[PDB]
This record gives structure tokens, C-alpha cells and sequence, in this order.
């Protein structure tokens, strides 16, 4: 789905008729849901004052400085997950290919910068299998992903 | 592709089909047998006064109560609100057996209806360039930066509707879009005007043979403008502004895409996101962007609701937005669901029963019956002589309203069978043995449904 | 071949007169029922009309009369056309979805939408990719009878190496939509490799022209677009059965969509029957929904059954007839049953009989009568069964009064498995003792 | 608009003496609970004393929620005030003592001060240096007011924030250095006449003066149950609005205390005790009283204010009675302030307020018959009596409402004390635990 | 500085024989209770007890939970106390066992030294190196990298995994950035630009420390406060390290999980392996259940194994019932609410009520600790107060007559702001007589029975 670029919100846009009887593929037909929405209108309008009700949350969230703020509690043990002492060479394959499994790795951080390189200097647009990377956004700026906090100036 | 069946528009017959508004003056003095309705004066009266009372504006969480026995026409009145309020004020009929969910708490679905039954108009502008592309031309800059190698200052684009073509001048930066996208010569784009970032919908159907078998979507040329600067009227229920602030449609991220990609759990809502929803909209109205139109709730059968429901209908209703609740009560003396402590009159607590303007609903008379009869066969079609209508009338009054109204079918297939137009005595006559009633069904149980034996009933 | 001989397999269709509803006695299996069945059939014709929404006949009467072998018969008696949903209620009560939501499902299911239209799809085995890296291509495709040679540009070349589609696939392409779909490889390619991986399957040879276009009449129903809409990827919902509570303004726009649908002549709405067995399992909680479901123009021709007499209704504490509340029974229509003549049993035996392809004496048909008025139908109709199996070992044709006989002295019918309960009530566990001699 | 409670404007007591006046501020008629309900206030305004319980207990329509919500404006938007209502608590998501905890939780503001860091001034160019798919980006940002000349730098997020807010060459812009938002003020000069998807035209604004980098201090109040959800949960943020939040263990819980105490000795936060607001308390449980009464003993429980209507009823969960439908030794722990039934002079003069506040003109003997109607039917019949005949008032086309038009409104609809004998009459056709008839 | 219910207790009070004296350290009287608190007290601070049951019977009103914050200011800060009630285990994600025992483990703690091994540097050059990707479907993989970190006194140029560059990774490491890898779990903290590129033209707002002191690979001890429920909650649900099970797990909601008999007795060993090592130390502690007559007998059936265990704490029970029904089955009553099999481990505590002088002595204790001063006649009024209506009534009319005090412009509390806060505020037993003798009654004017 994160190399899928949606196309039946833009229909609303652009296929705005009434003479045009509201037109949709026959191939997407049954999609109804993905064709009216007022999201894709919404984001394209002049004031925005549908796109300061769509994403309020976000606007809440940062205006009270929750981000900021320092993380007081955190858990007070970590561990790596348990593994299988078993003494055979295939347990260790099995266990770096499921418990690393490379294709989610990469997957999730992005690209190769050698791939970059050879995505971005040849004749012809190629793609990339992770397209962007899928990694999300932490929502605490100072302290992401991590438990591994440090004294602050402030105190 | 899909082929149009030319056949007959016609729409089909439901149990509240012939109702078409309340029916009054222009001084609220009701008029019997006018749009649909026979008779039921007074609930007439009092239903245009809460339509009054609707459309006034001055309905900030009032509740009305509809009493009397079944079969005598609450949930017509409830139809004919909604079909006198129009199309453009919203109405959201759920029933009490419709709050229990396994997901949220049932005093959740419940503030989900009211959200529901609130709408909110907002007025909008859409600026758009728009059509099919036909050059992308840059231009050489007149003052190129040292170091680097082409220095493009301004970018041509040939936007051809099809109703007329302009060619556009645009600032530079619009080729990340271009790169990204992948537009070329030959597809619809929308170019928008608060940031100015092109997106392609599809090739266009006038370069569909140029190739064979390099297949994509092929939508048409934008049969409209080439510069839109159409204003957009736009309705927007709160409950919508609440699940899109509180589960966002559509993220770039695995576990975003993953909570699109699972299945959509309703989730209860803290109280914070509603209170800053509430500020933020009575915030737009003040600047005079927004109109607030709130709506109908009836809770149909309210006498399923438990003692835990109307606890939190205490508070809900003292919230300063919320729509009117037309309850719907078919009960004398009950059993309140939650509590099997107080028999209190409709199954409403007596606590929240002060809230209510209860408006009655009276039995029909035994010469009103046969005028519903009458409607009722002009609705449907089925034309029948005068004795036939006496008969149905006949079995009306001493059997049941429901029940008249459901040998006009029957009667109709053994009349257009038998080989006729129209239903005489001896069709309902016959049809009446085919289609027992449950009075007769519940003497055939007793009587020859003696006790549980070999051809017995399981008691 | 998964199609086992069950007690609903002689049942044929209605079996009455489709000019003037004459139910003729012995017609595609039914046998002497004549009101109920005029009354089935009356419900059927306005059925196929499709005008009337939203009715709700309820067929009461005594156990083994014949319930669901009209329902049943009205089932086989419309054809493939109009749906039809057999549902017992015990099916209501989960615990993914409420009741509510999963009695409103079976309300969708049966109603379907119909539109008919023209697949322009194109079969094909791949002979020889050739690729110009100059971007062109050329695409050699075969069947049995032709050959040709397309063009492609830019981005299906592309595809094809997305897909890796090798020289001998079979694949094929919606050209309305454009993306190549790899059915397998053909068995004149079976010869050239010898170990074979996992996802390769074996396809014959497409067969007459490339550009197949043909007009198809689909049928959806309005689940289908209820659940294909509910989330993203959400079509393989329905096979799975992941979902759950879907949201009202959904279904809003689903029904308005299929009005705007049939405003523009793209869609025809064909109402069908939800078949409701055993309606006395639902409690109250059900049926204040049922009583207002069946009010909207997108209600189908509710039909369902029931066996109980004054019994309670589950979930409150008072009787009632039928088991069902009566402001319900003011809104429904009763078609009751009787039991059944020993002249009717004797040919419904004969009609289980021929079924079963179990031959019969006629003494030992007329001792089966006797002990089908004695007993019931349903343990009348589990001895020919037993009577031709213990005729199988010990090598005989025909079965007897001798067979009858045994299979009557080995198998117990219900009306003597009391006498012998209450027979032995020492070692049985009542209620709180038991003796264990 | 104009909901059941828009014409309280506070509790309506004395600053000095808190006497009780007669007639002030919406709350008009009583005397003995409001007076209560303002030493109530004042030892929640002092912020010292923690953990009590107030029982507003009375007969039904005599004004508790009025008393709630008079305390509710009289404390302002700086103190919590939870109008929580005693069925929410049970939840299918997370248990029952945890909605609870929770709702303790909601109503103990804590307040901050951080030092953000504002810019200000007229943006000369933008410089942006973005990669071929996919790849970080660069930003040098040239800024000018009347004095200085500012050559900043740029990371990713100014640079996404910039391309969403389009920042072009001649905009009054203000970044928050902290945070990380623009908000465009204006423009300087007029819009070009070169490129077409520009956009509209701003207010002229002129150059700002002063300097670039200024400082502010703002004030953030959340309460604790943000911090808990915040600090809980490592990504799943945002989970404190779509309420997600399925437990929060007692780790959590014990080390915010903690360091909330810290926060008020350090001099950085600042704990706003606030009020917990249960209406109609009697739907509770014993199961939850024997977590209400243990919660209130500690220094970061809210001051507990809570309504009822019941005689003696039983309490749920047990087969037993009790005053008020709460357990003997939970009353113990509570205060218990009585309301009274109302006087027709003071009913008189609260439809008197209810019909200046929905904007309704009366005459004098239509006054007195709704008084009279107010009598035995109660306020929440007279109250929806008067913008019933405002309405039907505006039907006939008449100026004031009249005594036609309040007997029009009572014909209509009836008051729940017709509508019990109207059941009582017609028993045949109305269900109630037994069978019914037609006709 | 909020003056709770109980803030005026400061521990037991009790002499250096063990016996107690009253009207000392907050409490008056109560002298047979507050022996065998100590008894207890003592009891814990010599770690010969694996499970021991304490009851604290009495009625309302007479300080059980007192003695319970005596017990818990006088064990001290670094002994594990658990207070929790009988309506906090019902929960809806496990079953109530399982919260039995998380507060079981709750309350026992281990002290644990530990050597934590950063590498504290300033990034020099960071260059990757990936290996050899052949035709898989995901493409390259950077599997070496060269990162040079730079103290201040000799720098270092070390090579990582792909899990430690995937670490750097999700920090959004520049070059420049001074960070502290962490090779216990491999995390990797990025502090803030080295002030050897410092500019104050600068929009980031970035924070510049200075380079490092001291050498690149560090190694330092701390001591750390775990208990065992922390062990079981960082064995069940994965949070550390660089892998897929322990990333993807940290972004999903935490949910409660049932940890089985296997993961605790395993945990178990491996906390006796380290205190066979020399390096950590056991302090057992107090799980105290108030109000557990809500509790139903399912739970008290299991309690007789978690009680059972060879490492279990001492639990000390709450209970306020007389003979009354257990809330499980409903046709076995019992005292306490206690079933009568698990009565018998119990070391049954009484608590006796109060008398028309102690009454006097803690409401004395009370406004002194409160802040309201007052006159001796004021005192004798709430004493009469305390002795005809209950103990925890008179003492909240000392809240209101302090404000109505000052209403009138006086310091002290008179006869009058006390006569007059006993008519605005009521009791139960009044306002029950009030609703008794005018909701004759239902109607308009009544109250819904
Ligand atoms: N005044 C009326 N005029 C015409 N038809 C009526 C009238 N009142 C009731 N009906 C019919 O009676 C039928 C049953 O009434 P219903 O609305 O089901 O009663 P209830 O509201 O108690 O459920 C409806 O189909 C409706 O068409
Ligand atoms: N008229 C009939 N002709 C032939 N077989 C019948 C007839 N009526 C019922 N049966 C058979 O009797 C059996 C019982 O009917 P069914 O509807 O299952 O009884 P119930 O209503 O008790 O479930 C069915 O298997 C059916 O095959
Ligand atoms: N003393 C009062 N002053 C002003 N309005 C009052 C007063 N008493 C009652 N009301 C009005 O009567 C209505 C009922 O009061 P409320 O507190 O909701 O009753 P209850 O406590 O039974 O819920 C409220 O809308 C309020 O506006
Ligand atoms: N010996 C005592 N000295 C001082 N105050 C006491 C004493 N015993 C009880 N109290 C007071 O009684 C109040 C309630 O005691 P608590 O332990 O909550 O009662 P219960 O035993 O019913 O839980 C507390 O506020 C406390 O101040």
C-alpha cells in the first residue's frame, strides 16, 4: 500500500460537474467510499477551515507543549526478547532470518544510499522498494525510541 | 462498458410509503385526510409546533415523547418531521436495541447518535487549474547562477480543457511534482492554489491507441472549466469531525497503514477532544464561516433503553449543542430494563420524564379505518370495490390496524390470478383464510394445541 | 461428490400450478399440504414482483409437519435470480459483532444489485518477450488457433518485470484497467524443467480468439458493498469474516449511491427473501429491531419459522403465543400447518424411498405407515435407511416386514425412550442422585 | 445558544461575608445550599485542604446541577472541573476501577512555564537544495527587519513546515524557534504579475521593528492524566484524545507522583487542585464506592462534589437499602447538603429569568397562569410551556405571548402528571407486563 | 504542603521495648494495635517470612488504614510497600490472578548493582559499507560501517552492525552530533551539535554541548531498584535491543499480559544467579489489600498458593464486615468476609473504638495539624460532636468553621462558627431522618424511592 498513489479522491476535484453526472471508473465502481470524501476536498479549498477541523488533535497536542515536556516515568527494566538455545546451524539461520528478517528492515528504514545513487543518476525513473522511509514519526521530540535519558542544564 | 436496461423507474411500496408531510394550515390548525394522514389532530398540532420549534433555531436539547399504544402512528409522525424538515436538516433514526455494542460502553453510541444528528454547514471557494496537459516548456533564466548548468526561471504549461485551452505561466517549483508524479503530455492534472503542486488523475482518452497493450485507467478530458473559481456549500456532521480527529484516515507510515488496513474498531471518546471541537466550532460561527444546524435524534421503541442510559441522556442533554430527542414509548406500567426495582409509567425513569413534553396518541376511530384503507390502495395501486372496502374495514376494527392493511396484497395476486382488475369480496374472502392473524393462531394454539404430545405444540 | 442424500433432497421446487395456484397433491416431491403451499405460493408470486416491501410472514405449527420443506420448496423455486438466506437464529449471538449490527447483515444480504456489462479481456500464452533497449517493445502471444504481435511503450514492459513473466506463462489482461495478471504455465512447457518450484500450476492452452468480449450479467448484493467499503484492502472481509460493527454513514451513502444508481439506469435492485428459522430464539433485544427494519424501502420479504406454543420469550419472564412478543404478531401474517393423513404419509415414505433408491414390499410400507402414525415422520423416514442396510447383510433385494421388524426392535423412538427414562429413574442423573446399584 | 443552564452566570454570594443574596446572578431562590456551596468554594479556591465529599442531596427539578454549574463559572477556565455522570465509568475497554482512577486523575491540573523563542520579520529569500527520490534537504533562510540582516540555516522539518505554509520571497512571518510553527502575518509588497498559481493577496503590514530573536514565557496547563498517557506509552501518543488508552499500571502511576513532586519543589510546576463533578451518583456500584472511599486519601485527590435524588434505595450490586443508594460506610466519610422544594414567589421570579433569557416578552396574567401551572407540574414543564407558546405566539402573528397561547401549550402537551393518568385510564392498549388488545 | 486525611500520623510511636505509649507520633491510645504493628514491622525488617497474613479487624471509623501508614513510615523508603484495594483487581484485559500476582511481585524488591559500557564520543566520519545483495526481492543492505568518535583525549574509529547502524539510524545522526552508544542494548542517544560547530545564527534549536571529557570508551556503575514485576514486565513484553520483535513492539498499545508459572520461576533463577554472584540484594516487602471483603473466593483460593510460594511477602488484609455473605458463592457466611478455610493463617489484629477523650486528643492533633486554632469550648462541642454522630464527621467541621472564621474577621474558632457550620453542613443520620420524615410521599415534592 505505501507505493499505491490514490487517485479516486482526485476525481472529486477535478470531476466536479454537474453536467459531468459524476463520473467514475467501471473497474472502481463498487469503491465508494474512496470516491466521496470530504478530506480530498477539504485539503485543496481556499481558507482552510476544514483543514482546521480535520487534524485538531495534532494542533491540541502541540499546543500544550506535550511534546517538549520531559518524559518523567519510564520503565524500570528492559530486556532483549527471548531466544532458543538450540545447538544446530539452522536455528541460527532461523533465527536471523526471522527474529532480523532484513526484508522488514529495510522495508522500514529506506533505501540503500548506493541505491539512491543508482536510482538517481540513470537514464530512466526507476522505483524503490521502500519508497520513502516507513518509518513513523516518534511524537516526543527530544526523547524518541529510547529510554536512555541525561541530566537537563535546566535543573 | 456497463450496459443501460431501459426499463420502467418505478419504486417500491414500504408500510409508511403514502406519508408525505404533517398536513396543516398556514395557522398550525390541523386538516384530516390531508398528505397521507387520517384523522390524529392534536399529535398533528403539537409535531408543527416541534417542526416550528426545529427550524426556529431556539432548540437547544429539548426532548418530546411519544406516547400511545402500538399501531396508532408514532413512527409516522417521526417520518413525516423528517420528510417536512427536508433533506438539508439532519435525521438520525436509531433504535433503543441499537446502543448495546462489544466494542464501546453503550452510553458512547449514544453521544456517537448525537454527533450524528448534528449538522454543520460550512461555505468554501476552490481555486483550481485544471485539465490535460499539452507542452511543459521551461524558459532560460536571464541571470543564470554561476557553478551550476541550466537556470530555468519560469516554466509554460498548456492546460487544455474541454471547453477551452490556456497556456500558464508557473514558478519553477513545480517540478518536484512532475519528477514525483510522473506527469507528461498527454495527462489530466489539477494544479491548486494555496501551495501549487500538481497531481496527475490518468492519461487521457484521446491518446488511448497510440499504444496497445500499455493499459491504465483512461479517464476523459475535464468536460467543465480550465479555471475553476467555484464556491462549495459543504455538510459536515460533528460525528465525522470526531472520528477524523480521533482515528485520521490516511498516514504515510507502517502502523497507520496498518490501522487502515485492519479493521476499524469504534473506540470511546475522551470528553477533552469533544469540549475542543465544541470551543473551536462556536469559534468559527462567531467569525461567520460556519453554520451550526442541529437535528432530530429519534430514539425509536425508548423503552429498550436501561436506567444506565438516561443517567447519561441527563448529561448529554445539558450540553448547550445538542439536536431535539423524539423518543418513541409504547408502554403503560413496565419494569425499567436496568434496575428491577420501579414500575414506572413507559419505562421512562421518573427522573427524566420531567424533561419531557409528552405528546399523546389516541386509537382510531371505526370510520377512520376505512379511509387508511382507501390511501392505502390508491398508494399501492390496488383499486376495490366499495363492499370490499367495507370488509377490510370490518376486519380492521375487530382484529387489528396492522392487519387491514396487509390483506390489500394478498387479495391483489389472487385478483390479477383469478383473472380480474380489481379486488371484490371474494378475493379477501378467500385471501383472509390464507393469512391468519394472530388472534385466530392463538386459538387454534390453545385449543387444538391441547399440551406437548406426538402432533402437539413444545410449550 | 460433496452432494450426500440429506431429508431436504426430494424437495424439487414448490410443485403448484403457475396460472391459476392450484396446489396439485403429488408435484416435485411435495406431497398434501394444499393451503399452506396456495398460501407459499401466493407469497412467491408477489415475491418475483418485487414491489411490496417489507412484509413478514410467519409459518407456525406442530414439529415434523413440513416448515422448512416449504421453505425449502420456495428456495428451489425461484432460481438463481432473486437471493435467498437461510439463517437460524442461533446464528445472531456473537461475540465479534452485536446483535443488532449482525441482524442488520442479514438484512443486507438479501437484496441484491444487478448490472450487466462487456469484459473485454485478452487469454494468452507468451511465445517471445522482445525488449529494444534503445523504450519500445513487441509482445508474441498464442492460443490454439491464432498468433499475433502488439506493440507496447513505456510501462508494461514495467509490469512484465514486476511480474517476471517468463517465455511459456499464460496471462492475461483486462484492457479496461490494464494489469497483467499470470494464470501459470501451459503443459507444453512441462517437459523443460524437472524440478518445479512452488506457485507454478499447470493450464491448458487458451482456446479461439485473443480479444474475448462478452457481456456478463453480474449480481451483487448490498453486503457486499457494505463490506468491500468498509476498510482498504476489506474485500477479502467477506470470506474471512474480519469485520465488525460498520458505521451508519456507510450504509448512508451505500443506499444513496444505489438509488443514484438505479436513477441512471445503471443498476437494477432485486429484493429477494431472508429466511429466518426458528424465530424463537431471538429475544426482545431483536426483535425492537426487527419491527422497525421492515419499514424501509430496502427491506426484504421477511419469511420465517417456528415450532413453540404459550412459551416464554427469551430475555424476559412472561408468556406469550409462539414465543414471540405480540406487538410483533400484530405486524406479521400466520400460515399454520396441520399434520398429515396416513394417505399422505404412505407416499411421502414412497417419495423417501425413491430418493434413497431403496426398494420396497408393499407390506413392509404399509408396517412403515403404521409405525410413521405411530411414531412421527422423522423416525418413520430413519428406517429405510436401517431396514435396507440390515437387508445389505444378509444379502436380500427387497426389504421386508423381517428388516422393519429388526430395525424397529433395535432403534428406539422417541415416544418409548420416555417410557424408558421414567422407567429407570434411579441410575439416570435427574437432578441430584444417583444410585449406581 | 441558549441550553437549560446559559443564564447562570456564577454562584451569586458575597466576596466578604458570602451571605446568600436573594436575587443575583441566575441562581435566585435559595438560600441555605448556596451559602454551603460557597464556604465549598472557597476551601477549593485556598487549594490546601484534600480529599472530601460533598452530597448535594434533594428532591428532583430543585437546582443541583444549578448549584454545579454556579460553581462551575465561579471558578473561571483556569481550575478542572469534570462534569463527570456515574454511568460512564462502565467501560468494555479498561476496568472499572480504572475509569475511576482515571477521573481522579483528570481534575489535578498541573501548571508549567517554558521559554519559547519567537522570531519576527520580513522574509527577503528562501534557498532550498532538495535530492533526485528520496533524500534530505538543505535551507538557508535570509530574514530582514528595519535593523538586522540574518542569514539562518534550515533542517527538514523547517523546510516541510515552509513548502506546507509556501513562504515566499516578501512575507511577515513569526517562527517559533521551540515548537516549530509559521504563521504568516502579511506581506510587504503586492503580488507579483509573472507567475498565475500565486495565491491572495494578504494584509499590507509594514516592516517590524525591535529585534529578531525574542524570548516568551508561556504557561501550559495539562492535567495528570495527560502526563500518564504521555508518559506510558513509548509511540502511541495522541492515545489521550481518541481514548485508546487500555491500563496504565501502578509503576507508571508511582514514579509521576514522584516527579510531580519534584516539579513543585524545584519551583518548575505548580499543582492546581481542581473539583470532580459526579452527577447522580446513585448509579453506582458498591464495587466503586470501595475505591472512592480509599481514594480520597492522599495529596492528589480532588475535592469531590456529587449529586443525588434517591430516597432509600438500594444500592446496586447488593440486595440491600441505604439512604441516597450509598453505603453507610461511605456516608460517613461525606458531607450532606439538603436542598428544599421551591415557593411559588421564587418560581415566579425563576421563569421570570428563564423567559428574559430565551428572549420571550409575557403579560402579567399569562405570568400568573404559568405560575400556576409551574405550581404543579414543576419548573421543566413551565420552562418548556414558555418557548412552546413563544412559538405558537409567533404562529398567530401576536406581539406577547398570552393567555391563549400558555392554554394552547397546555392542551398540547401534557405534564407527566396527566400523562400518569392517561396511562392509568387507557391500561388496555398499552403493554405492559402482560398482554394487549386491539380495539 | 495538602493536608490529607492522614497526615498527622509520622509512625507507630512505640518505646525501645516495643511497647507502646500513648498520645505519641500522631496517634492516641490504641495501644493492642499498635504493639502487634510493630510486632509486624519487625517481623519484615528480619527476613525469615515468606508469606504471613495479618487481619486488621474492626469497625469503621477506628483506624485500620492509620495503622497501615504507620507500618509504611516506619519500614522506611527502600522496603517495597504496596498498598492496593478489592475492587482494583477486577480488571477486563487478564484475569484477577494475575493482578494478585503482579502485586505479589509488586512487592518484593532487589537492589542490583550494574557496569554500563558507553562509548561517548563525537562523530568524526560516518561512512557506510554495504555488502554483497544478490537478487531477493529487497536490494542492498548496509551491513559495515566506519563511524570515528572523537573525545577529548585520543579519539577511536570502530566498526558496527547493521543493528547499531539502524539504531544511529532512527537518531538521525549527522556528522557532527556527539552521541553515547550504549552496548547493553546497542540504543544510541544523540545529545546535541558539538560546540565546535557553533553558530548563534542558528534555527534548529539544537542543544550545543561541549566535547566529552575524559576517554572514548567509558565505563561507569550505578545502583538500581528493580523488583521482580519489573523483571517479569521486561522479559514479557520485549522493549530493548535492535531487532524486529523488540522495535515493532514498542510502537503497538502496551496491553496487560498474563506472565505464566514458567517466566517466574525463571526469573526467579536468574535473580538467584545474581545474588550467588555477589551483587545484588533481596528485600522482601508488604502487600496490603484494604477493604478485602470485596474480594470474592475465587481470589481467596488463590491466595492459598501465592501464599505457599518460597518467595512470597507478607500480606496484610483490611476488613471492616461483620458476619457477612463472601461476594463468590452467596450461601456460606463467614466473619469478615474471610471464607473460614482461609481464616486460619491469619494473625488476627482487633481494633476497639474510641472513647469521649481520645475523641477530644485527636481533634486536638487534627486542627494542630491542620492550621485552625480554636478555644477549648469549641473543642468540647466537636468532642460532644464525635461522641453522638461518629469520629470522622467531627473532624470535617473544622474546614468550614476555619473559612466561616474568617468570614467574621476572627482568628480563632468560636461556639458560633462551629453552631453555625453544624446547620449549613449535615451528617448522614440527620439528612436520612430529613428524607425519611418529608419524602412521605412520591410525587412532585418527593424523592424517587
Ligand atoms: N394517521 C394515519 N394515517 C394513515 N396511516 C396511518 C396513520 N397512523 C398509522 N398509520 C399506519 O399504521 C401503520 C402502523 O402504525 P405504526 O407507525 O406502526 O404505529 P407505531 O408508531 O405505534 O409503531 C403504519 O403503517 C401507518 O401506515
Ligand atoms: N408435503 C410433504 N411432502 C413430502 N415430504 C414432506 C412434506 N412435508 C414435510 N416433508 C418432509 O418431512 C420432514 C420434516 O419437515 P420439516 O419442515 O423439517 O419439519 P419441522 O417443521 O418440524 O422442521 C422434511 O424432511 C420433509 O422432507
Ligand atoms: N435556584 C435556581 N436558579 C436558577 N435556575 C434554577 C434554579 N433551580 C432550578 N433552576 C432551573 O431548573 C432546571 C432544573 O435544575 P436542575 O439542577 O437541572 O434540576 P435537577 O437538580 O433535578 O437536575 C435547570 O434548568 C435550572 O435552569
Ligand atoms: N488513633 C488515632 N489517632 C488519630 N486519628 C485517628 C486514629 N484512629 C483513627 N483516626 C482517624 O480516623 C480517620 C479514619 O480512619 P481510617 O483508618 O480511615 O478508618 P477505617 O479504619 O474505617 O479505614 C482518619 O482520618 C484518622 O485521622
Amino acid at each position: 500500500l505505501a507505493s499505491k498513489q490514490n487517485r479516486l479522491g482526485h476525481m472529486q476535484i477535478v470531476y466536479d460537474e454537474p453536467e459531468d453526472k459524476k463520473w467514475t471508473p467501471v473497474h472502481a465502481l463498487f469503491q465508494i467510499c474512496e470516491r466521496e470524501n470530504p478530506k480530498a476536498v477539504a485539503e485543496i479549498t481556499t481558507e482552510g477551515v476544514l483543514r482546521d477541523l480535520m487534524n485538531i488533535a495534532r494542533v491540541k497536542y502541540r499546543e500544550l507543549g506535550l511534546c517538549r515536556l520531559e518524559k518523567a516515568a519510564r520503565p524500570r527494566a528492559s530486556a532483549p526478547p527471548i531466544e532458543v538455545v538450540c545447538d544446530s546451524r539452522s536455528a541460527v539461520i532461523e533465527r536471523e532470518n526471522i527474529m532480523f528478517h532484513p526484508a522488514m528492515r529495510k522495508a522500514l528504514f529506506g533505501p540503500t544510499p548506493s541505491e539512491i545513487k543508482e536510482a538517481s543518476f540513470g537514464p530512466r525513473p526507476v522505483t524503490l522498494y521502500p519508497p520513502r522511509a516507513l518509518l513513523p514519526a516518534p511524537d516526543h521530540d527530544k526523547q524518541r525510541f529510547t529510554n536512555i535519558t541525561v541530566p537537563s542544564m535546566a535543573r | 462498458i456497463s450496459e443501460v436496461r431501459g426499463n420502467t423507474r418505478d419504486h417500491r411500496t414500504a408500510a409508511h410509503t403514502h406519508i408525505k408531510g404533517l398536513g396543516l394550515n398556514s395557522s398550525g390548525i390541523a386538516e384530516k385526510q390531508a398528505a397521507g394522514f387520517v384523522g390524529q389532530c392534536a399529535a398533528r398540532e403539537a409535531c408543527g409546533v416541534v417542526v416550528d420549534l426545529i427550524k426556529a433555531h431556539k432548540m437547544a436539547g429539548r426532548g418530546v415523547l411519544l406516547a400511545g399504544g402500538p399501531g396508532t402512528g408514532k413512527t409516522a409522525l417521526a417520518l413525516a418531521i423528517s420528510q417536512e424538515l427536508g433533506t438539508k436538516i439532519p435525521f438520525c433514526p436509531i433504535t433503543g436495541s441499537e446502543i448495546y455494542s462489544t466494542e464501546v460502553k453503550k452510553t458512547e453510541v449514544l453521544m456517537e447518535n448525537f454527533r450524528r444528528a448534528i449538522g454543520l454547514r460550512v461555505r468554501e471557494t476552490k481555486d483550481v487549474y485544471e485539465g490535460e496537459v499539452t507542452e511543459m516548456t521551461p524558459e532560460e533564466a536571464e541571470n543564470p547562477l554561476g557553478g551550476y548548468g541550466k537556470t530555468i526561471s519560469t516554466l509554460l504549461i498548456g492546460l487544455k480543457s474541454a471547453r477551452g485551452q490556456k497556456k500558464l505561466r508557473l514558478d519553477p517549483s513545480i517540478y518536484e511534482a512532475i519528477q514525483k508524479e510522473r506527469v507528461q503530455v498527454g495527462d489530466v492534472i489539477y494544479i491548486e492554489t494555496n501551495t501549487g503542486a500538481c497531481k496527475r488523475v490518468g492519461r487521457s482518452d484521446a491518446y488511448a491507441t497510440e499504444f496497445d497493450l500499455e493499459a491504465e485507467e483512461y479517464v476523459p478530458i475535464p468536460k467543465g472549466e480550465v479555471h475553476k473559481k467555484k464556491e462549495i456549500v459543504q455538510d459536515v456532521t460533528l460525528h465525522d469531525l470526531d472520528v477524523a480527529n480521533a482515528r485520521p484516515q490516511g498516514g504515510q507510515d507502517i502502523i497507520s497503514m496498518m490501522g487502515q488496513l485492519m479493521k476499524p474498531k469504534m473506540t470511546e471518546i475522551t470528553d477533552k477532544l469533544r469540549m475542543e471541537i465544541n470551543k473551536v466550532v462556536q469559534k468559527y460561527i462567531n467569525q461567520g464561516v460556519a453554520e451550526l444546524i442541529p437535528g432530530v435524534l429519534f430514539i425509536d421503541e425508548a423503552h429498550m433503553l436501561d436506567i444506565e442510559c438516561f443517567t447519561y441522556l441527563n448529561k448529554a442533554l445539558e450540553s448547550p449543542i445538542a439536536p431535539i430527542v423524539v423518543l418513541a414509548s409504547n408502554r403503560g406500567i413496565a419494569t425499567i430494563r436496568g434496575a428491577d426495582d420501579l414500575k414506572a409509567a413507559h419505562g421512562i425513569p421518573p427522573d427524566f420524564l420531567q424533561r419531557l413534553l409528552i405528546i399523546p396518541t389516541h386509537p382510531y376511530e371505526p370510520d377512520e379505518i376505512r379511509r387508511i384503507v382507501r390511501i392505502r390502495a390508491q398508494t399501492e395501486g390496488v383499486q376495490l370495490t366499495d363492499a370490499a372496502v367495507d370488509r377490510v374495514a370490518e376486519h380492521g376494527v375487530r382484529i387489528s390496524l396492522r392487519y387491514c392493511l396487509q390483506l390489500l396484497a394478498p387479495a391483489s395476486i389472487l385478483a390479477r390470478v383469478n383473472g380480474r382488475t380489481q379486488v371484490d369480496v371474494q378475493d379477501i374472502a378467500e385471501a383472509e383464510e390464507l393469512f391468519l392473524d394472530a388472534r385466530r393462531s392463538a386459538n387454534i394454539l390453545t385449543s387444538t394445541g391441547e399440551s406437548g404430545g406426538l402432533h402437539g405444540f413444545i410449550s | 461428490g460433496l452432494n450426500l442424500i440429506a431429508a431436504h433432497s426430494h424437495i424439487r421446487g414448490l410443485g403448484v400450478d403457475a396460472d391459476t395456484l392450484e396446489p396439485r397433491p403429488s408435484s416435485q416431491g411435495l406431497v398434501g399440504q394444499e393451503k399452506a403451499r396456495k398460501a407459499a405460493a401466493v407469497v412467491l408470486e408477489m415475491i418475483k414482483q418485487g414491489k411490496i416491501a417489507g412484509r413478514a410472514v410467519l409459518i407456525a405449527g406442530p414439529p415434523s409437519t413440513g416448515k422448512t420443506a416449504i421453505a425449502m420448496g420456495m428456495a428451489q423455486s425461484l432460481g438463481q435470480d432473486v437471493p435467498f438466506t437461510t439463517l437460524a437464529a442461533s446464528e445472531i449471538f456473537s461475540l465479534e459483532m452485536s446483535k443488532t449490527e449482525a441482524l442488520t447483515q442479514a438484512f443486507r444480504k438479501s437484496i441484491g444489485v444487478r448490472i450487466k456489462e462487456e469484459s473485454e479481456i485478452m487469454e494468452g500464452e507468451v511465445v517471445e518477450i522482445q525488449i529494444d533497449r534503445s523504450k519500445q517493445g513487441k509482445l508474441t502471444i498464442k492460443t490454439t488457433d491464432m498468433e499475433a504481435i502488439y506493440d507496447m511503450g513505456s510501462k508494461m514492459i514495467d509490469a512484465m518485470t514486476k511480474e517476471r513473466v517468463m517465455a511459456g506463462d499464460i496471462i492475461s489482461i483486462d484492457k479496461s484497467s490494464g494489469k497483467i495478471t499470470k494464470l501459470g504455465r501451459s503443459y507444453a512447457r512441462s517437459r523443460d524443467y524437472d524440478a518445479m518450484g512452488v506457485d507454478t500450476k499447470f493450464l491448458q492452452c487458451p482456446e479461439g480468439e485473443l480479444q474475448k468480449r462478452k457481456e456478463v450479467v453480474h449480481t451483487v448484493s448490498l453486503h457486499e458493498i457494505d463490506v468491500i467499503n468498509s476498510r482498504t484492502q476489506g474485500f477479502l472481509a467477506l470470506f474471512s469474516g474480519d469485520t465488525g460493527e460498520i458505521r451508519s454513514e456507510i450504509r448512508d451513502q451505500i443506499n444513496t449511491k444505489v438509488a443514484e444508481w438505479k436513477e441512471e439506469g445503471k443498476a437494477e435492485i432485486v429484493p429477494g427473501v431472508l429466511f429466518i428459522d426458528e424465530v424463537h430464539m431471538l429475544d426482545i433485544e431483536c426483535f425492537s429491531y426487527i419491527n422497525r427494519a421492515l419499514e424501509s424501502d430496502l427491506a426484504p420479504i421477511v419469511i420465517m419459522a417456528s415450532n413453540r406454543g404459550v412459551s416464554r420469550i427469551r430475555g424476559t419472564d412472561y408468556k406469550s403465543p409462539h414465543g414471540l412478543p405480540l406487538d410483533f404478531l400484530d405486524r406479521v401474517v400466520i400460515i399454520n400447518t396441520h399434520p398429515y393423513t396416513p394417505d399422505e404419509l404412505r407416499q411421502i415414505l414412497s417419495i423417501r424411498a425413491q430418493e434413497e433408491e431403496v426398494d420396497l414390499t408393499p407390506d413392509a410400507l404399509a408396517l412403515l405407515t403404521k409405525i410413521g402414525q405411530e411414531a412421527g415422520l422423522r423416525y418413520a423416514s430413519n428406517l429405510i435407511t436401517t431396514s435396507q442396510l440390515i437387508a445389505a447383510k444378509r444379502r436380500a433385494k427387497q426389504v421386508g416386514v423381517e428388516d422393519v421388524q429388526r430395525s424397529f426392535k433395535l432403534f428406539y423412538d422417541p415416544a418409548r425412550s420416555v417410557r424408558f427414562v421414567q422407567e429407570s429413574e434411579k441410575r439416570l442423573i435427574g437432578n441430584d442422585g444417583v444410585v449406581d446399584f
